[PDB]
Order: structure tokens, then C-alpha cells, then sequence
């Protein structure tokens, strides 16, 4: 699998920012039909659930301040407004060939 | 030093459909040495 | 819908067999994965089936080492452990198939092994 | 003389209508109805295709409602195809979609009605957003075709239909200078778009965007405001209206056709007999030199693609969300219905493009004696330097070269430089009343028009490939410009000549 | 480098100067006074001026080929009359000579 | 567990392939391929599909191989659209399969061979620089888009570092109306010795009509021929000029077994090269009508693992239009007995061809020359261009080799330079003559041996009636 890396791997920010999560990867990942990045959060003791299926296509079940996006190494995640809900580890998996390898990771807190 | 400095030339109509492909012909004669071919012939000395 | 068991404080390369705890859902038909999640937060796939058991992979670290067993009639996930280290330490939510779905989906509240 | 016709609809009041058509048409010459239906189900289509067009003499088809097996079916054997509720441009491909028809023009016939906007006022700045689609690639080759032949339109922007943050985009966009632009694209990236270019202010007074129809939508409004003028083709587009049109116009046709030499017979349905089609394109080809000045609708003229001729159009205000004509193009003439048009900064006039420049880029070389860099001192300020009159030099502050070294992390290095080109432009910008940029190449290139060792490009370097990109407003450098620096730039007239 | 790619009978001396052309002009200007150079080719602006400042080079032969001194800009810049005027304005009124002594 | 019903439509024998190297060779035996061979006679599409889903109720294939013997580019669309909605990869053989219209089908996944007509265009101007003739006429028609084509074969000859100029405008739609007054109007105008060629084959007869009653067929000009003009190999029209020349693939070393084999050699081996994911192979279904219903998660890039292959160390690359990026092609001459004489071939931008002596049917003359400097200097062909491409003529090098065989093609790509290339060039300016010009390579000027020939005077007095 083409190898990642995720950056910054931890951020507190404050409410109401758009918080920007980068994710760079070795090479260049799909084609223009779909995309890998297969994004999680949970909290120690959650599971974590799907947020982004390709690299903007959005897992149903998810609010509609959580918006990622990129390409080829290039990916990101924008929440365009920050609450307090959204204290949680962020993980994107993917698979050139082999479905678990990650960037970094980053785990995102809030700035108090 | 000659205290001016002028062209020699062409006068053509103002805003018709015209001649920039003789403008492009003439920069080309420029860049062939066609004008040094033209001093060649004419622009011939004696008490050079 | 999914649950892990048969995981906790265990010790050198002898046995150890997970079990996954399922239901809500048509088991025989989705893909499987193992899913080390360790205290140092990095995770590690070590082992994929199928709904059948007729594909399987083990990366390096896993092949000699670790076993699938998968029942359908059952619908239980086994992970048969052997020649364990202490780096084995780590967490376990399973997922299942995400529709050819390299990624996987379908995660759980699971299990910890602790190789001590 | 019996002639079997097929149709595909969705209402069986519109079978109705295709019975009483029949009946009308058979007022010459005789005609026989079949089965009309409608599936959502693409092997039941082609299967309802050759198993219901086993007569021997089905010579057309009306299809309602996307693309559809019965465009490959039916596309064969080859008969006309009278589709009336999708309007893909892929259908306008006569490659393969050659034996179809179709009432009004699919999406990219717009292209013409914006040419006509643009003669409505006659005026030419104009910005372009084209999707990254290849029937809005047609569309643009299309509308390329229409300036061939004047209008300014600075470049055409390239949008991917599926992406978000456009701002990217709407920077540049505000660096451009035409006020006037139309989007090109569906609601659901005008969504993005909208909201973006109306959060990053790209609405200028309210004034900048123009609407075409396919963005056109319920909450099409709950986006982009009110002033900002849409279309539409027909409102109230009564199909019974297209099947008398079209009924007259094939009974024209078949009067037409069957006073004609040998037909071949259409084959009876997916057996045995692929082997007959020629029929289909003979009557075909025959037929596209039918017209039809009659019409419920109105007169009905063929292209090439046998579309509907001289349309017209409901040029819209936006009266507080609202869609009121102000306008129509009456098939050649725009016939006004004016109001005031509101675009909501107030620019209810013809403002006739924009007046923007007054900043002039200029991205120069050092070069001795005409420039004489020299960096400034600690806090910027030129070392201030005096002539042999003792009267002070002036040194512009030179900004532009990131790059001393280059290779290693330099900086934007802010020096002043001076010669005859300083206090000539220094003068000019007296002259002109123009404000001041000063740019320079980091690497220090002319930069010439070497080939791209890919397939088949001759591209400027440095300083020409950058006014070449648009990075220069102006070029001050020593220049003995060539035929393929000039065939590319405009210039005024050189000044000084060497050997 | 165009001018001479646009030459067909100087291909005598096209791997002698590809095999020692430089990217810039005060490499060759070092060259030719460390004498790592022996010719310089260049508009007589440059090269008769800089040799008047530094008395180590001199230029040789008259005049090779008739060159300009031109300007660049983008295409529409319909002030370029005026531009061309104050052009001949300068030539009028004697600001080029003003120029030329300074 | 690989399915791959085989398909035959038309005469040929089921014999040509057997499995009989499948089993065999070395195929990483766990994957398990299946076949399921059968023959057929007609082309009706309402028994193509109750075939399709016939042979699909056998539900373990799911992606077949097809040889239909028509020409059909109709079904070739019509088969994209079956990959489209019925979704699967499939490979196409022979016949209707070989003939490719290669239009947008974003959800078929089924690719084919082939070359593609941009690689046509490479082709057709790399045998131009071969002989170092220039194009300067194309006749275009009215059949898609040949704008775009002509479009990329302009920038490359705007940036080919010669000029070969084009002549004025070329798309005469003569089919609308008569056309004889506009025919003839732009066929005064015509200044080539060499015609290309559009993609139309009824018009290809008329326009061939048209230009026998203009006077253009005889010998004036030459035409290279693409596909789709040639259509079916054995046909050739009445008004066919004499010596044309045909572009296409190599079907006498196509129209055979062991390609088929090629394809099964992909598709097996193909399903490791999902398998190198470890991806799990995907259920086949007894089907048309479940498969489009369930979802369309499968429509993810399968191929993307199949287009990069390399079998036996042929690259089988797969281009994005659905056809390859490295075809094998010919060259054939249509000669003036209606016969297709092969000429050569393309392979990997080299033109394999028999002779570089083109055959022709006063103005040719016969020449030798020795080199003399400064009369003949040296040789060194620019390979910026492959060919020399300054200002002087190519003085033919004569090859030479092991004096066990003749090894003779008489030519090493050389020029010369010198005065009597310019004598040359100014008696060829002068009087208007053609050449064979030599290079002696048997001694120098020569000495006269017991009478017997010596040199270059010996080439000459050798009856090759050579000029030196």
C-alpha cells in the first residue's frame, strides 16, 4: 500500500474555526472514478465510524460540518465550524494493495 | 551620433484588414540578412 | 451488531483464540480482518478471510504465527494465536466487508490482548 | 399502403393522444398504431423492442422518460427515434446516435442564445466557467465555433463537476477585470459555487453572474440572489403539443415517402434477419429535407440534427425570487417585453463590460547600463545615491528576485535599481497616470521558446514564458524582438538599435 | 541562441559554442578576462560600454547584424500610441540625449 | 475459479485453440481457471442475450471471450453497453470484436486490442520521415472526429522541426449535394505526391471515381490506406487506383490461434494481479437482472491491475479508449492486380519493413560516387531527427556484412556533404531527373588488374550501369 503521512497529529483549536487536517501520502493513490481515504474518528472507548468513503464522498450518518477532500497525496479534512463534540481521534485508512496503512494519524482536542 | 532618431518605412491605411503577414515577411528579410544583402548591392563605398 | 471475546492478559507463544461475537446481520456474506490496535496507537491488520475461509493472507509477521478460523453456520470469527510477542500487545474492534471495500466497515466495541 | 408506427410514453391519456393522432393523420395514405408503454427496465425495454416490433413495418418510435437500451435496439435496424423528455447532449453524437430525433436542442444550444445576449447590448468583456464535462466540452467547441467569424471574452475557467472549494477559482477571479460572467454548470455545483463567490464577494454589486437554464432549480434561488437573469426554452411544455407537431410534420413525411421508389421492409424483431437496415437511414435521409411550417407550437425548421429551428426563448427577471419575462427570442429577433432589470447594486443601464486598469505589472531583467540593481539598505531605504550634478538618481524599490543563489532558501531580495528605463517609466508613469509594480525573475532569464520534450509544444521560458502566462502587465528588458516574440505579443515600437 | 538556431551555414561553430555557452553574461564577461573565453557575441550596447568601464576587453569587428531594443506587454494596450509618441517625444525633446550623456 | 465461456460466432474450427497449454505451462495453480467453449452461426441480438443469461444461469463465469465473424462496430457499441449495464470485463478476439469504434463508455469494463488512430498517425508520418517524403495533402470527409485527429497531426508536424506544409482546406462533404463544381476547384489547387486518407469506403469509391474523371490516379500520387477504407481484406474496388498501400494490424499473425491464449494468459494471472491485494474474488452470479440491482459497488478499477501487464515479455498495455498501446501492425501494398502484397510492419517506433528500395511501377538515373573530401565529406546522420536533417543528400552508405550470407539491404542511414552534393543538387534542379546514387565501397578510384575491373571505374564497367 502507498505510504501516508498525517499531519498535525494533535490540534486543539477553538469553536467555530475551520479546522484543516492534512494528509500526505507517498504517491499518487486512484483514478478519477473513486479515491482510498477511508477517515475515522472515535474517542478512547468509541468505535470508530466512517466519515469519508473516497476522499469527498461522505459516509451517511455523519453532520455536515465534517467535509474532506483531496487528491492524489494531497487530502484533507475541513470542519468548517468547530464544537464541542468533535473532541476525537481522526484515522484514515486506505489500500493501494493492503487495507490498514496510515499516515501519522492525529488526534483533534479543543483549544480552551 | 546622429541627433535624431527616426525609421524609414511604410505608411499604411489605419484600421483596415491588413498586412500582418508582410510585417512578420519583413522581420524574417531582417533576421535572413536580406538587408545587409540590400547594402551589399547598393550602400557601397570609396572613401571608406 | 458486533462484539469481541476471547481476548485478555495472556503470555508467551503458546494458544490463544479470539472470538467474534455477531449479530443483526447476514454474517456468511461479508469479508473479514484482524485489527491490532495497540497502546501506542498505531494499528496493524494482521489477518483478512472471506465469507468461505477460500482466501486468506497473513503479512510476515503473521504467517507461521497466526490462524483464521470462520464459521457461517456458526457465525463466529475466530483468531487461532500462536508464537506470540510482547509487541502483540494490542486492541481488536473487527469490521467487515465495505462492498469491495478494500477499507472495512463495520466496527464494534471489542476486545483487548495483552501478550505478558 | 398501411404504416405501422411504435411510441414509448409514460401516460396512457398520451397513448390516447397517440390514437387520435393516427386518426388525424390518417385524414390523407393509412397509418397503424401500436403498443405505447413505458419501463424502468432496460432488459424489458430491448426485450419489449424485439419482441414488439415483430411487425413488419414499424418506421418510427417516440420515446419519453437518461440514456436507454433502445438507443442501441433501435439504433440499428435503423429507424427514427423521436425522443422528447431527457436532454443528454450524447444524443446530438452522430457517431452512433445518428438515427434520432429530437423536438428541442439538448444543453448545448445556449451557447448561440449567449452570443445573442451578447449582441442584445452589444457589448464584449465577458469570463467563462466551463465544467469539466465532455458534453460541456461540445458545448464549448460549440461556442468556439460562434466567435470564429468583437467579442473580448478574456479566457474560459475550468471547473471539475465534482469538486468543492472553488476559491481557488474566485481569487483569480477577483484578479480578473470583465465584471461580466455566466456559469455553466448544474444547481448542485452552483450550490458550491454560489454560496462561495457570494461569501467571497464575486457578486460584485450584485451584478456579476448571468444564469443558464440547467442550474435552474427549486433551490436555485435559495443560492445566488435575485437580478441575475436565467432562461428557459418553453414553459408549460405540453407533450401532446409535440405529438401534433411531430404527427404533421411525419405525415408530411409519409406522403412524402410513400410516393417513392422500392422500401425495403423493417425486419420482425431481433431474428433471423440482421441483415436488412438500409431502409431505415433511405427514408431517413429523405426525411431531413422535410420542414414543417405548421405547428401548434409554431413553424418547426430542421438542423442538421433535426432539432427544432428558431425557438424561442423566456428571458427572465428575478423580481424577489421571481421569474418574470422581460424578453423573448422570437426565432431570429429578441423581442423585448422590457421591465427594469434590478441587478441589485442598481446597474439597471447597459454597462457595457467594466473600467478597471490602472496597475501595470512589470516583471524586468538587470542589465547594465539600462538597469542597475543594487540592494537597499538595513530598513529598505535605498542607498541614496546622487548624479555628477549632484541631483538624486531614483531608485524604484526592485522586488521579485527569490533567488540569488538558486538552489538554496533564498529570500525575496528588496533592492532599487536605475538607469535610463527607471526615470523613463518614472516619466511615463507621469505620462500614463498609471500606478507602480515592480517584478523580476528570480532565475534571471530572457527565456527562450525552446521545444518541450513532451508531445509536440514550443514554449517561452523566463520572462516570455511569463508574459506568455499572463505574470507581466509589462516586459522592460533589452529586446530584439523576433517573429516569434511578435507573432504572440503586442509591443510598442523599439527606441534604440545596436549591432 | 534563436538567431543562431535560425542559421544553417554557422553549423561549423554550433558544438564549439554548445560545448561552452553559459547561462549568464557576467560568466563570460569573467571569462574573457581570465581568458576562459576568447569571443564574446553580443549587442555593441553592452559590450563597447563595458569595455569603456573596465580596461581589460575590447571589442572586435563592426556590427554582425542590425538589432533594436524592443519592449514587451500583453496583447490590447491601445495606450501604446501614445506610449510610441512619448516615445518620439523623448526623441524630440531631447531626453534620450539626456540619457546619453548622463 | 475463473470462468471464461468461450465464444464463436461464424465457421471457424474449435480445434484452432484447444486448452492444451492452459493446463500446462505455468499458471500459479490455485487459481482455478473454468471454460466453456461454443460455436455459433447467426448474429440475432435477442438470442445474443438469451445467450448471454443462458450461458450466465451457469452462473461461475461472469466475463467470457468473443469472436464474431461480421463487421458490426454497432455490436461493439452494443457489447459496451452490456459491460455497462450488466457490468464485467470482458475481451473481445476477432471479426466485429477487432473492429472498434472506441467511443465514452465510463461503466463498460471491457477493453480490447487495437491500434489506436493517433498511433495510425505516428506511424503514417514515421514511414514519411523514413523516406524522407512530405506530407502535404489529406483528403477528409464527414465521419467523427477527424478534426481532432488532423488538429494533432498538425501540431506534430508544426512541431516535427520541419514544416510540411499542408494544402488549403481538405473536408469536402460531398455527400449533401453534387460536389463535381467544388471537387474540381479543389483539386486544381493540389500540389502533393502523396494523398492520406479520411475514413469513409462507399465515398472512398466515389471520390476514387471523381478522381479518375479529374485525371489524378495514375501515377502522380500515392495513397497510404488506414483501416475502415480497407474494410474487409478481400475486396477491391473498380476505380481503385494503381499501388496503393494499407496500414493495419498484422492479421497473418493475427487471424490465428495463440492470441486468445494471450488473452486467458491476462485474464488468468489478472486475477493475482487482484489477488496481489489479496482481493477477494468476486462471487459470480446467475444473472442480467440481480447484479445491477444489488449495488454497483464492483465499478471500482479492477482493470487497473489488468491495463499494466507484460506477458512473455510482450507489453500489453491496455490505452483508456479501450484499445492497446503497442498493436502490431502492417504495411501492404494494394497493387494493380487487386492483390495484397505486404509491404512491412511497425513495432516500437521502427518500421520492420522488407526492402528500403520502395517498389514503383525516364527520369530515374543510376549513380556511384566515392568518397573524396572535399568533394564527398563525411557521413554522420543527425539522430535529432533520426534523420539528416541539414541541407545535404543521403549518398547511400551501402551496408556490408558476414560474406556467409548476402545480408544486403545496400543502405547504412548516411548522408553526405561536399561540392558534388551540390552539382547534384543543381543538375537535379536543372534537368529535372530522379537517381540511384551509390556509394563505392569495393577499393577506391582503382587499378586495372589484368584488365579486369578495378574500382570505381571497375562499378561501373561491372554493367550496373552506374554514373560516377
Amino acid at each position: 500500500d502507498i505510504q501516508l503521512t498525517q499531519s498535525p497529529a494533535s490540534l486543539a483549536v477553538s469553536l467555530g474555526q475551520r479546522a484543516t487536517i492534512s494528509c500526505r501520502a507517498s504517491q499518487s493513490v486512484s483514478t478519477s472514478r473513486y479515491s482510498y481515504m477511508h477517515w475515522y474518528q472515535h474517542k478512547p472507548g468509541q468505535p470508530p465510524k466512517l466519515l469519508i468513503k473516497y476522499a469527498s464522498n461522505l459516509e451517511s450518518g455523519v453532520p455536515a460540518r465534517f467535509s474532506g477532500s483531496g487528491s492524489g497525496t494531497d487530502f484533507t479534512l475541513n470542519i468548517h465550524p468547530v464544537e464541542e463534540e468533535d473532541t476525537a481521534t481522526y484515522y484514515c485508512q486506505h489500500s493501494w494493495e493492503n487495507p490498514y496503512t496510515f499516515g501519522g494519524g492525529t488526534k483533534l482536542e479543543i483549544k480552551r | 551620433k546622429v541627433f535624431a532618431s527616426t525609421g524609414y518605412g511604410i505608411a499604411i491605411q489605419k484600421d483596415s484588414g491588413w498586412k500582418r503577414q508582410v510585417d512578420l515577411a519583413i522581420l524574417q528579410l531582417f533576421g535572413d540578412g536580406e538587408m545587409e544583402e540590400l547594402e551589399a548591392l547598393w550602400l557601397t563605398g570609396i572613401c571608406h | 451488531k458486533l462484539q469481541e471475546s476471547g481476548g485478555g492478559s495472556v503470555k508467551l507463544g503458546g494458544s490463544l483464540k479470539l472470538s467474534c461475537v455477531v449479530s443483526g446481520f447476514t454474517f456468511s456474506t461479508y469479508y473479514m480482518s484482524w485489527v491490532r490496535q495497540t497502546p501506542e496507537k498505531r494499528l496493524e491488520l494482521v489477518a483478512v478471510i472471506n465469507s468461505n475461509g477460500g482466501n486468506t493472507y497473513y503479512p510476515d509477521n503473521v504467517k507461521g504465527r497466526f490462524t483464521i478460523s470462520r464459521d457461517n453456520a456458526e457465525n463466529t470469527l475466530y483468531l487461532q494465536m500462536s508464537s506470540l510477542k510482547s509487541e502483540d500487545t494490542a486492541l481488536y474492534y473487527c469490521a467487515r466487508r465495505d462492498y469491495d471495500g478494500f477499507a472495512m466497515d463495520y466496527w464494534g466495541q471489542g476486545t483487548s490482548v495483552t501478550v505478558s | 399502403k398501411i404504416v405501422n408506427i411504435g411510441a414509448v410514453l409514460s401516460t396512457r391519456k398520451h397513448e390516447q393522444m397517440f390514437r387520435e393522432a393516427v386518426n388525424q393523420a390518417n385524414k390523407r395514405i393509412q397509418l397503424q398504431a401500436t403498443s405505447v408503454t413505458h419501463k424502468p427496465n432496460a432488459i424489458q425495454m430491448a426485450l419489449s423492442v424485439c419482441e414488439d416490433l415483430i411487425s413488419s413495418q414499424v418506421y418510427a418510435i417516440l420515446v419519453s422518460h437518461t440514456p436507454t437500451p433502445v438507443s442501441y435496439t433501435a439504433g440499428f435496424y435503423r429507424i427514427p427515434v423521436l425522443g422528447l423528455t431527457t436532454r443528454m447532449s450524447i444524443y446530438s453524437d452522430k457517431s452512433i446516435h445518428l438515427s434520432f430525433l429530437r423536438t428541442v436542442p439538448p444543453y448545448s444550444h445556449q451557447s448561440s442564445v449567449w452570443f445573442e445576449m451578447m449582441r442584445v447590448y452589444n457589448w464584449n468583456h465577458i469570463i467563462l466557467l466551463v465544467s469539466d464535462d465532455h458534453e460541456g466540452r461540445a458545448a464549448q467547441k460549440r461556442l468556439e465555433t460562434l466567435l470564429e467569424e468583437g467579442p473580448k471574452a478574456e479566457k474560459v475557467l475550468q471547473f471539475d463537476p465534482g469538486t468543492k472549494n472553488v476559491t481557488a477559482l474566485l481569487m483569480e477571479a477577483r484578479e480578473l477585470e470583465a465584471r461580466v460572467i455566466i456559469l455553466s454548470a448544474s444547481e448542485d455545483d452552483a450550490a458550491t459555487v454560489y454560496r462561495a463567490a457570494a461569501m467571497l464577494d464575486m457578486t460584485g454589486s450584485g451584478y456579476v453572474w448571468l444564469v443558464g437554464e440547467r442550474e435552474i432549480s427549486g433551490n436555485a434561488l435559495r443560492y445566488a440572489p435575485d437580478g441575475i437573469i436565467g432562461l428557459q426554452l418553453i414553459n408549460g411544455k405540453n407533450e401532446s403539443a409535440h405529438i401534433s407537431d411531430a404527427v404533421g410534420v411525419v405525415a408530411q413525411a409519409v406522403h412524402e415517402l410513400l410516393e417513392k421508389e422500392n422500401i425495403t421492409d423493417p425486419p420482425r424483431g431481433c431474428v433471423g434477419n440482421t441483415n436488412i437496415w438500409k431502409t431505415g437511414p433511405l427514408f431517413k435521409r429523405v426525411l431531413m429535407s422535410s420542414k414543417y411550417a405548421d405547428g401548434v407550437t409554431g413553424r418547426v425548421e430542421f438542423n442538421e440534427d433535426g432539432d427544432r429551428k428558431f425557438a424561442q426563448y423566456s428571458i427572465m427577471n428575478l423580481q424577489n425570487r421571481k421569474l418574470v419575462q422581460v424578453g423573448i427570442y422570437n426565432g431570429t429577433h429578441v423581442i423585448p417585453n422590457d421591465r427594469k432589470i434590478i441587478w441589485p447594486g442598481g446597474e439597471t443601464e447597459k454597462p457595457r463590460g467594466y473600467q478597471m486598469s490602472t496597475r501595470l505589472k512589470i516583471v524586468t531583467i538587470h542589465q547594465e547600463p539600462f538597469v542597475y540593481v543594487k540592494p537597499t539598505m538595513s530598513d529598505g531605504t535605498c542607498k541614496e545615491e546622487f548624479t555628477v550634478n549632484g541631483d538624486p538618481v531614483k531608485k524604484v524599490i526592485c522586488t521579485g528576485p527569490n533567488d540569488t543563489s538558486p538552489g538554496s532558501p533564498r529570500h525575496t531580495v528588496p533592492q532599487c535599481c536605475y538607469g535610463f528605463c527607471i526615470d523613463l517609466l518614472i516619466k511615463l508613469a507621469r505620462t500614463m497616470q498609471f500606478t507602480y509594480e515592480v517584478h523580476l525573475v528570480a532565475d534571471g532569464k530572457f527565456g527562450t521558446q525552446e521545444r518541450v520534450q513532451n508531445s509536440n509544444k514550443k514554449e517561452w521560458n523566463g520572462m516570455m514564458g511569463e508574459l506568455l502566462s499572463g505574470q507581466a502587465d509589462m516586459i522592460v528588458a533589452p529586446l530584439t524582438i523576433n517573429n516569434e516574440r511578435a507573432q504572440y505579443i503586442e509591443f510598442s515600437k523599439p527606441f534604440k538599435y545596436q549591432g | 541562441d534563436i538567431y543562431f538556431r535560425r542559421q544553417v551555414e554557422l553549423s561549423t561553430m554550433y558544438r564549439h559554442m554548445e560545448k561552452h555557452n553559459y547561462e549568464s553574461a557576467a560568466e563570460a564577461i569573467q571569462a574573457v578576462r581570465d581568458n576562459k573565453l576568447h569571443a564574446f557575441i553580443w549587442d555593441s550596447a553592452v559590450l563597447e560600454f563595458e569595455a569603456s568601464q573596465k580596461c581589460d576587453l575590447v571589442t572586435t569587428g563592426e556590427l554582425f547584424f542590425r538589432s533594436g531594443f524592443g519592449i514587451g506587454m500583453r496583447k490590447d494596450s491601445p495606450w501604446k500610441q501614445q506610449v510610441s509618441l512619448s516615445i518620439l517625444k523623448s526623441h524630440e525633446n531631447g531626453f534620450m540625449e539626456d540619457l546619453d550623456k548622463t | 475459479s475463473i470462468g471464461i465461456a468461450v465464444i464463436l460466432v461464424g465457421t471457424s474450427d474449435e480445434v484452432a485453440i484447444k486448452d492444451a497449454h492452459e493446463k500446462d505451462d505455468f499458471h500459479h495453480l490455485s487459481v482455478v481457471p473454468r471454460v466453456e467453449l461454443v460455436a455459433m452461426n447467426e448474429t440475432d441480438p435477442k438470442s445474443i442475450i438469451t445467450r448471454i443469461c443462458d450461458l450466465m444461469s451457469d452462473r461461475k463465469i461472469q466475463g467470457v471471450v468473443f469472436a464474431d465473424d461480421t463487421d458490426q462496430e454497432a455490436i461493439a457499441q452494443i457489447l459496451d453497453f452490456i459491460s455497462a449495464q450488466t457490468l464485467t470485463p470482458i475481451l473481445g478476439i476477432h471479426g466485429g470484436s477487432s473492429m472498434i469504434m472506441a467511443d465514452k463508455d465510463e461503466s463498460s469494463m471491457f477493453f480490447q486490442f487495437g491500434p489506436s488512430i493517433e498511433q495510425q498517425a505516428s506511424v503514417m508520418l514515421n514511414i514519411m520521415e523514413e523516406y524522407d517524403w512530405y506530407i502535404f495533402s489529406i483528403v477528409t470527409t464527414y465521419f467523427p472526429g477527424y478534426q481532432d485527429f488532423v488538429n494533432k497531426i498538425r501540431s506534430t508536424i508544426e512541431n516535427s522541426f520541419v514544416g510540411w506544409e499542408l494544402e488549403e482546406v481538405l473536408l469536402l462533404d460531398m455527400s449533401l449535394d453534387d460536389g463535381d463544381s467544388k471537387i474540381q476547384n479543389q483539386l486544381k489547387k493540389l500540389q502533393s505526391p502523396i494523398i492520406l486518407l479520411y475514413c469513409t469506403k462507399e465515398e472512398a469509391t466515389y471520390i476514387f471515381e471523381v478522381a479518375n474523371s479529374v485525371g489524378l490516379t495514375g501515377y502522380g500520387y500515392t495513397w497510404i490506406v488506414p483501416s475502415l477504407v480497407a474494410g474487409d481484406t478481400d475486396t477491391v474496388p473498380s476505380e481503385f487506383p494503381t499501388g496503393l498501400i494499407s496500414v493495419s494490424y498484422d492479421e497473418w499473425d493475427y487471424g490465428l490461434p495463440a492470441r486468445v491464449r494471450d488473452g486467458i494468459a491476462i485474464i488468468t494471472t489478472a486475477a493475482s494481479d487482484m489477488l496481489s491485494e489479496h482481493s477477494f474474488i468476486p462471487e459470480p452470479k446467475s444473472s442480467c437482472y440481480n447484479t445491477h440491482e444489488k449495488r454497483i459497488y464492483q465499478s471500482n478499477m479492477l482493470n487497473r491491475y489488468l491495463i499494466n501487464v507484460t506477458f512473455e515479455g510482450r507489453d500489453l498495455s491496455f490505452s483508456e479508449d479501450g484499445y492497446q498501446m503497442h498493436p502490431k501492425l502492417v504495411i501492404i501494398l494494394l497493387n494493380k492486380e487487386r492483390k495484397w502484397e505486404r509491404v512491412g510492419k511497425w513495432k516500437d517506433k521502427s518500421l520492420q519493413m522488407k526492402y528500403y528500395v520502395w517498389p514503383r511501377m525516364d527520369d530515374h538515373l543510376s549513380i556511384v560516387t566515392l568518397e573524396e573530401a572535399p568533394f564527398v565529406i563525411v557521413e554522420s546522420v543527425d539522430p535529432l531527427s533520426g534523420t539528416c536533417m541539414r541541407n545535404t543528400v543521403p549518398c547511400q552508405k551501402r551496408i556490408i556484412s558476414e560474406n556467409k550470407t548476402d545480408e544486403e539491404p545496400g543502405y547504412i542511414k548516411k548522408c553526405c556533404k561536399g561540392f558534388c552534393i551540390d552539382i547534384l543538387k543543381k543538375i537535379s534542379k536543372s534537368v529535372k531527373f530522379t537517381y540511384d546514387l551509390y556509394l563505392v565501397t569495393n577499393g577506391k578510384h582503382g587499378k586495372k588488374i589484368n584488365g579486369t575491373w578495378n574500382g570505381m571505374i571497375g562499378e561501373v564497367v561491372m554493367k550496373r550501369a552506374y554514373m560516377a
